[PDB]
């Protein structure tokens, strides 16, 4: 709404800022592993700017899925540690690359999948730091005094994926796969399965706190504040 | 919800902001390029540009319209601080569904969806 | 009614750290900028800085980034100086003002001013009255003295029972006013002539009479 | 960046007269000039923002004008209360002040009352000693006091106060301060006014 000129800014402006990220329900079944995609730093050749090259790889337990920044690899092509936060800072996310699992020949990695992926744009905010490309002259005309330097047009969005409801919810309830999409239908070989499943909707994290020194009086140094996640799954199969 | 009196501006009071645009999904389907629609410089007791309608063949990498309307503002817009700088030097293009319905042989529009 | 209170006399031995106040009553401290001005001994006025208090922008001269660290809160109306590291050019006085960006009208209003002095003693004044010896008059006038000697720092105020009060000089630590009222032979032995001087640094109230 | 070249530093005008302050900056600043009147004692009183608009309430005997680099200020019919220091302030990029100017009152046939006051019997219980001889409402500013313990002794403070407003005249008090003083003691004051030292004494 506001940002308004002169503008001076120091030498560490970061703040600390905090976000809820892009809803995402997904899960894939099948008896390969998902391929997942994320663009990270290529080689290639001007201009600074890192070159970005799609990367293809096998989604692993625990690796982040997409927040609302995109499928890349933070730790790598945002030096600074800080663009975003810190559970993903030095972490790269993936997003599924269903295309490529749903164009393979015999149809190994996705006998059945389902999505849900919602997220709006909270707050705009720009970043701190010399902008690496300086936006030509023919798309604005020069300020003069207060406006003489120009603001930091490297802007980034916030997400929020809105709401959770019991109505959007993917699991707990039972799948039948009886006619795949693929070649392969529901055969499981080499007597092994793979279930990859994302769910945001119960991201809740719980917030512990210790008694360090009991007194009459409440003082902030008498506690220590701790966060913790947890997660509950019942797979249940059916075989033929 | 506040904007006492006084106010003036001064010589320069433009500000450094952003925004979300408007959301649009569409595809057209056809055997001849697709129509679209945009708004431009026409040809007196006001000093306000004559507006004309104006028909072109949508080609790859023009811009949709944001919100601000389907017009050129590189013509209509001289201060080119107006509207954010993807579209401040470049023409929004609306698709004339329209005139791509009404053709007697219909090769425009086989199909499409729309939603905004 | 605008007005812009601020605080007054604050001596800090160097170089340790101040923060001056400076909280208005009339309109709203988040809606306009809160500036401050600075001004040496025999000196002009020298701009410090300027805040936003609606979102804590601040804007510095870059001579003054170092040890300006200006803050404002808008609960209790209020904007805050602080300087750290005095020295002895740091000694000066202060103002705030008010200024507006959608009525860019520069310094609408200024306070009425803080002064600041840089030593390590304080000590409290001492009076003594002046009147003639054997005295002309041919029935006319008669001039009486007050002579407020010793004391540190500033201000001191003396009020009388056309006077001219002189400005108060320094040297070997210590200050020195003076005051001269002029009276005809007509009130002087006849009307009581009191010299009051207050001194607010040593809680001092001396009355004089002549 | 811009800075701002006031001249000159101090002025002098009999009443009712015209005076002019000139400020050139060091680079355009598309007529964003204000300027001021700071009395002693107070805070600065904005007379006119953007060059040439007064505030309400300022006389209109008061006016600017200058585009540029190049601004002026002038103040018609000279009054008693203009006795003030006014400064000049560009806004276009931050704030820059001018130097100032010192605005003074020309009167004249003022000279000064001259009064001596022995130290009094409590300052010599406290082992001091100080003589106090006050010239009131004279002018110009510029005074000479020469203290002379017969024949010519010669720790003297002398303070000036400012041009009062009510009269354009000046005042100044001189001490001489001495410790064990038991040579009888007795100031004269060389002025524009006389030819002569006026001299005031006591035995």
């Amino acid at each position: 709404t506001s940002n308004r000129y002169p503008a001076q800014p120091g030498s560490d402006n970061r703040e600390c800022l905090s976000m809820d990220y892009k809803q995402t329900q997904l899960c894939l079944i099948g008896c390969k592993p998902p391929t997942g995609e994320h663009w990270g730093k290529g080689v290639a050749s001007a201009t600074d700017c890192p070159p970005l090259e799609l990367f293809n790889s096998i989604i692993e337990d625990g690796d982040m899925v997409d927040t609302g920044f995109g499928c890349m690899d933070f730790g790598t092509l945002q030096a600074n540690k800080s663009d975003v936060p810190i559970d993903i800072c030095n972490s790269t996310c993936k997003y599924p690359d269903y295309l490529k699992m749903a164009s393979e020949p015999y149809g190994d990695s996705l006998f059945f999948f389902l999505r849900r992926e919602q997220m709006f744009v909270r707050h705009f905010f720009n970043r701190a730091g010399k902008l690496g490309e300086a936006v030509p002259d023919d798309l604005y005309i020069k300020g003069s005094g207060n406006t003489a330097v120009i603001q930091s047009s490297a802007f980034f969005p916030t997400p929020s994926g809105s709401i959770v409801t019991s109505e959007s919810q993917l699991f707990n309830k039972p799948y039948w796969l009886q006619r795949a999409q693929g070649h392969n239908n529901g055969i499981c070989w080499g007597n092994q399965l793979f279930v990859t499943v994302v769910d945001t909707t119960r991201s809740t994290n719980m917030t512990l706190c210790t008694e360090v020194t009991k007194e009459g009086t409440y003082k902030n140094d008498n506690f220590k504040e701790y966060v913790r996640h947890v997660e509950e799954y019942d797979l249940q199969f059916v075989f033929q | 919800t506040s904007n006492r009196y006084p106010a003036q501006p001064g010589s320069d009071n433009r500000e450094c902001l952003s925004m979300d645009y408007k959301q649009t999904q569409l595809c057209l389907i056809g055997c001849k390029p697709p129509t679209g629609e945009h708004w431009g410089k026409g040809v007196a007791a006001t000093d306000c540009p004559p507006l004309e309608l104006f028909n072109s063949i949508i080609e790859d990498g023009d811009m949709v319209d944001t919100g601000f309307g389907c017009m050129d503002f590189g013509t209509l817009q001289a201060n080119k601080s107006d509207v954010p700088i993807d579209i401040c030097n470049s023409t929004c293009k609306y698709p004339d569904y329209l005139k791509m319905a009404s053709e007697p042989y219909g090769d425009s529009l086989f199909f499409f969806l729309r939603r905004e | 009614e605008v007005q812009l209170q601020q605080s007054g006399a604050e001596l800090v031995r160097p170089g340790a750290l101040v923060k001056l106040s400076c909280k208005a009553s009339g309109f709203n401290i988040k809606d306009y900028y809160m500036h401050w001005v600075k001004q040496r001994p025999e000196q002009g006025l020298e701009w410090i800085g300027w805040i936003d208090p609606e979102n804590g922008k601040t804007i510095y001269d870059p001579r003054f980034r170092g040890k300006a660290s200006i803050t404002a809160d808008t609960s209790s109306n209020t904007a805050y100086l602080q300087l750290s590291s005095l020295t002895s050019e740091d000694a000066a006085v202060y103002y705030c003002a008010t200024s507006n960006y959608r009525y860019d009208r520069s310094f609408d209003y200024w306070g009425q001013g803080t002064t600041l002095t840089v030593s390590a003693k304080t000590t409290p004044p001492s009076v003594y009255p002046l009147a003639p010896g054997c005295g002309d008059t041919t029935g006319s006038s008669v001039t009486s003295g007050c002579l407020v000697k010793g004391y540190f720092p500033e201000p001191v105020t003396v009020t009388w029972n056309s006077v001219h009060t002189f400005p108060a000089l320094l040297q070997s630590g210590l200050y020195t006013m003076s005051s001269s009222v002029t009276v005809p032979s007509s009130t002087w032995p006849s009307q009581t002539v009191t010299c009051s001087v207050a001194h607010p640094a040593s809680s001092t109230t001396v009355d004089k009479k002549l | 960046d811009i800075q701002m070249t006031q001249s000159p530093s101090s002025l002098f005008a009999s009443l009712g007269g015209k005076v002019t302050i000139t400020c050139k900056a060091s680079q355009d600043i598309n007529k964003y000039i204000a300027w001021f009147q700071h009395k002693p004692g107070k805070g600065p009183r904005l007379l006119i923002h953007y060059t040439f608009t007064l505030q309400p309430g300022i006389p209109s005997r008061f006016s600017g004008s200058g585009s540029g680099r190049d601004y002026s200020f002038s103040i018609s019919n000279l009054e008693p209360e203009d006795i003030a220091t006014y400064y000049c302030l560009q806004y276009h990029n931050l704030y820059t002040f001018g130097g100032g100017t010192k605005l003074e009152i020309k009167r004249a046939d003022a000279a000064p009352t001259v009064s001596i006051f022995p130290p009094s019997s409590e300052q010599l219980t406290s082992g001091g000693a100080s003589v106090v001889c006050f010239l009131n409402n004279f002018y110009p500013k510029d005074i000479n006091v020469k203290w002379k313990i017969d024949g010519s002794e010669r720790g003297v403070l002398n303070s000036w106060t400012d041009q009062d407003s009510k009269d354009s005249t000046y005042s100044m008090s001189s001490t001489l301060t001495l410790t064990k003083d038991e040579y009888e003691r007795h100031c004269e004051a060389t002025h524009k006014t006389s030819t002569s030292p006026i001299v005031k004494s006591f035995n």
